[PDB]
């Protein structure tokens, strides 16, 4: 977050494993793997997208 | 079998008792520092995730990132636990509401508010019985130039008052159960006068906690305060509370979440400000029972 | 590091080997009574719930009452097991079909046939990945004066042939996946000649197992026979079989259930008899993964 110190807010970061309609709304993103980021408290935020696949490896 | 014991005395000798009957019910009633600031019964006073011995708050794939924690409370000092002797139960974020200079307050009911949340909701309607605890995370940020205070109350068996003055206990199942949507508080009682075709719904007056008791005393209930000055979020850890070990989630709501402006929202100088309040709730240590065909309610 | 070993000899001396390369792939190929009636590799021959060491058959609230059991088989000698290193998974009874003097046969696919079965189906569509084994219980009774024989075949990766002779591998997802309903076999190949607006579906010829191979050899697959004379039901215990530990249940069907009249239904003297065949199937040792918003397929 490269905004100002006086700025505050909460964002939701999400990861949805394949097989359904790609999320167009918070309501559905909410349902998958997610993190809630508080901008005001800390400037940066990390989310790990854990390896979840049917196949052993994926193609490039 | 005569029972001898110390008499209830002043502070400057005893009495005798014999039980005449076989059933204990027949028995007479058996009658039973340094720092004043300390609570006699802490748990009755709203402890912290900290204060009983228990940041990234995570359930299944869902996860809260929280510094705020002295701002948490474990209802009745009791942590959620399995009916003793699952990733349908995770964090669900409900539709965000808006706090304004004229909001009187908001209410929700559990499990009701979660009835349509993914596999949780499904599990609820496919089973006769279900039990669950909850983690309620209220989110509400503003600037250092904004001001206001939210009172977040978790009420056990939160029965609310109805709109009618001609008939009682008459709020319809549909109206009593708003789902995620919410349900809201009002500043004044407005009796549903339409006799013939009744509204059949609640009329919750704010200063009376929508139930005939004074809001100022709502703090005897598991609660937490969001003071815009000091903190932007509150976390309530709620145990399964009931007169039963397990019950019908469809017929009965265990907990009520009430959010009221203890101190009105204000900003810099704008005549009419606004800020969002988002509720993220997760069911805990949860379990279901008595599987069969699905319940299809007439919610309308 | 020279490796010396016994030469492949007749029956009335050895050779030497050295590996020149770092990758095993580079390596040369390394080449490796009393009662004849005994099987070299039994498991490849369709064992019983009995024959590997393993009546009321029960899963969750669901339960089969069975004397019939010598009539059971554990596919590939392998019992269902958890992806190692739940009462959504129980017995579901599908829509009953009717066996007549002219039926050519029936087919179903797993998980597909179970896609709408209570919480199982839900779990399937809310997750990216899922795996499961199955207990297939085929039910079909008649009288001591009826006759006939059903061949119940469990086929791994049961790819079926299509209706077109102008284009290949073109059966639509919708048509390939019938759900519980079924899908049926035919006595003759009828090429979908409608060029412009293609039927895009399977055309499964019975004597060719709907896949280009002779039905008479279908017995190399995990199977069981219902001979109306001797037994009225068959039970197949199916393991999760795949080139992967877990996969997409929505994109891919693991097992195929094929039921064909090895010997035609006949009764007393009625020119046209009928008897019901009911399939009750239960998912086993089952597990799901990668929860998110629900999959809403275009099944039509
Ligand atoms: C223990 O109780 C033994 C001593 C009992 C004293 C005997 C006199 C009690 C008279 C009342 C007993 C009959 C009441 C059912
Ligand atoms: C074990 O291998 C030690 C004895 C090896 C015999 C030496 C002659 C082998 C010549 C081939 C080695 C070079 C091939 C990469």
């Amino acid at each position: 977050f490269c905004g100002s110190m006086m700025a505050t807010g909460k964002l939701l970061v999400s990861y949805a494993p394949p097989g359904a309609d790609p999320p167009k709304k918070r309501k559905e993103a909410m349902l998958g793997t997610h993190v809630i980021w508080d901008i005001g408290l800390q400037s940066s935020c990390t989310m790990v997208v854990p390896w979840i696949s049917n196949t052993t490896y994926r193609q490039t | 079998g005569a029972q001898v014991s110390s008499q209830k005395v002043g502070a400057h000798i005893n009495y005798t008792t014999i039980n005449y009957y076989r059933d204990s019910a027949s028995n007479a009633a058996s009658k039973q520092i340094k720092d004043v600031l300390i609570k006699t019964a802490p748990m009755l006073n709203s402890p912290n995730i900290e204060a009983c011995g228990y940041l990234q708050l995570t359930l299944g794939n869902s996860t809260i990132t929280t510094q705020e924690a002295a701002n948490s409370v474990v209802a009745y000092g009791r942590w959620p636990e399995y009916l003793r002797d699952v990733a349908a139960c995770r964090f669900y974020t409900l539709d965000t509401v808006s706090w304004t200079k004229e909001s009187r307050g908001w209410w929700w009911k559990l499990p009701d508010a979660l009835r349509d949340m993914g596999l949780f909701g499904q599990n609820m309607y496919y089973h006769y019985l279900g039990r669950s605890g909850y983690t309620v995370h209220v989110q509400c940020n503003a600037s250092k130039f904004h001001q206001g205070a939210l009172g977040v109350f978790a009420v056990p068996e939160m029965c609310l008052a109805g709109d009618s003055n001609t008939t009682t206990m008459h709020t319809s199942y549909q109206n009593a159960n708003p789902g995620e949507k919410g349900g809201t508080f009002t500043g004044t009682f407005t009796p549903d006068n339409n006799q013939t075709s009744p509204a059949r719904r609640f009329c919750p007056v704010d200063y009376l906690l929508g139930n005939g008791t004074l809001l100022g005393n709502a703090f005897v209930f598991p609660h937490q305060i969001i003071n815009l000055r000091t903190n932007n979020c509150a976390t309530l850890v709620l145990p399964y509370v009931n007169s039963l070990s397990i019950d019908s989630m469809v017929k009965h709501n265990n907990w009520g979440i009430a959010i009221l402006p203890l101190a009105p929202l204000n900003f810099a100088s704008e005549s009419s400000p606004e800020i969002p309040i988002t509720l993220t709730i997760a069911p805990m240590c949860c379990e279901f029972n008595g599987l069969r065909n699905i319940t299809l309610p007439r919610l309308q």
